[PDB]
């Protein structure tokens, strides 16, 4: 019911480089952000005078 | 003249430690470091048809010469969890003329441990292949009626009616010829069998069909008679050409300084006292060493 503080959101992604040190890979991440539309939690209704 | 599986050798030469004629290299790794010596020093270490080498590969002087026929353990140690990779441990202990080695080869990088199963494999078709390159007295070499042939062995001549000229009574016997062993067995009681390898074989003379041991199982000279020396003579000459065309490349039938003073199992042991009974325990028990007493060194 409540609309949300904010309507961007995060996409991450956790990934791994292999490496001769650790074969098993040395892990990375790196992280962006969308920005999401107005018409997703709001819509054009009747104004109020006060 | 073959010591590659014989031995056990430090600091061997560049030459000696390449692939001897019927040798033949299988398997190899390099970044091997080398432990019960604390040089802490990589390697490369080499898993061939005879024997298992480690060169520093840094300073290729400095290394290892392991015989097959020298080993008596073979493990493998799983460990250093879950801070890098499972790497592995090859343990290798050895006895040499009555003295103990241990060998300790720690896989550096975790990338590549497969090398220390292959060595097990090999080191079972070492043991399980006897028959090709030592010499045996009275073996369960015949079947019902025939010989019971190695897997690369075939019969080349089929004697019947060849003497032994070492024993009395119980000579006439048949003469197995083939292109790895010659055999005679006794055609009566044909436990009394002999399996001269051509490995083993010196020299094939007549002085009667002499044939000596090549110092490893002592001057064993056999000698051997038939019928007129037609056959004899066919049989002396065919068996020379067939140890020399065997000796151009060995068989070996495997399918598929003080160096030493830092390498000793017991530590700082290279020694077995005469042993001596013991009336304390009732056992064949070491001499004791120059008033030590058992009840003294069973306590702590």
């Amino acid at each position: 019911s409540y609309s949300p503080p904010e309507l961007e959101g995060n996409a991450v992604v956790s990934y791994s480089r292999p490496t001769e040190r650790n074969p098993d890979g040395i892990p990375r991440v790196s992280q962006c952000k969308f920005r999401l539309p107005l018409k997703l939690v709001c819509l054009p209704g009747q104004p109020s005078k006060t | 003249a073959l010591w590659e599986d014989r031995d056990v050798r430090f600091d061997v030469s560049s030459q000696q430690m390449k692939t001897r004629p019927g040798e033949v290299l299988i398997d190899c790794l390099d970044s091997v470091e080398d432990t019960k010596g604390n040089n802490g020093d990589r390697g490369r270490l080499l898993v061939t048809n005879l024997r298992i080498v480690w060169h520093s590969l840094a300073l290729p002087r400095v290394n290892l010469s392991i015989g097959y026929n020298c080993i008596l353990n073979i493990t493998t140690r799983t460990a250093n969890s879950k801070l890098r990779g499972q790497t592995e441990a090859l343990y290798v202990l050895t006895k040499c003329n009555s003295t103990r080695f241990e060998f300790i080869f720690t896989n550096l990088v975790p990338g590549s441990p497969r090398l220390y199963t292959s060595l097990i494999a090999v080191h079972r078709a070492y043991e399980t292949s006897k028959m090709y390159r030592d010499f045996k007295l009275r073996s369960a070499l015949i079947q019902n009626k025939q010989l019971r042939l190695l897997p690369q062995e075939n019969v080349y001549n089929k004697i019947n009616g060849v003497w032994n000229l070492s024993s009395d009574q119980g000579n006439l016997g048949t003469f197995f010829i083939t292109n790895v062993r010659i055999v005679w067995h006794a055609n009566m009681n044909d436990s009394f069998n002999v399996s001269i390898p051509y490995l083993q074989i010196r020299s094939v003379k007549i002085r009667a069909l002499v044939i000596e041991s090549s110092q490893q199982s002592g001057g064993y000279v056999l000698g051997f008679k038939i019928d007129p020396v037609e056959k004899l003579q066919e049989s002396v000459k065919e068996i020379n050409s067939l140890h020399k065309v065997y000796s151009a490349n060995p068989i070996f039938g495997v399918d598929y300084t003080d160096a030493f003073v830092a390498y000793f199992a017991d530590g700082n042991k290279q020694q077995d006292r005469e042993p001596v009974f013991s009336e304390e325990l009732g056992l064949a028990i070491e001499k004791l060493k120059d008033g030590f007493t058992l009840q003294g060194l069973w306590e702590v």
